[PDB]
């Protein structure tokens, strides 16, 4: 008659949900800013406008 | 004292029958208060 018998399912769910938030924190890109031009632009002056930007 | 003649043999006549060891609880409450304990 122990506390443990009764806290399978939460610590289960607990650790699930912190393996989900490990897992998200380093496989998301963290980066800003998806800047696109077009399929007509010198590849060459599109290294400029990166450059620039 | 004591009179021996209570009004519940309402029940031994035949809403029960006497010498059967019948248990004290139903097998589902037993089940329950089991499944109840985790």
């Amino acid at each position: 008659n122990t506390p443990l018998q009764a806290i399978g399912v939460p610590v289960a769910l607990y650790d699930a949900l912190m393996a989900r938030a490990i897992d998200s924190a380093d496989g998301t890109p963290n980066s800003k800013w998806l800047v696109t031009a077009s399929r007509d632009l010198d590849d060459g002056q599109a290294k400029e406008v990166k450059e620039g930007i | 004292p004591a009179p021996s003649a209570n009004p519940a043999k309402i029940f031994i006549r035949r809403f029960f029958s006497a010498g059967v060891a019948k248990n004290v609880v139903s097998y589902s409450n037993v089940m329950a208060a089991q499944r109840a304990m985790e």
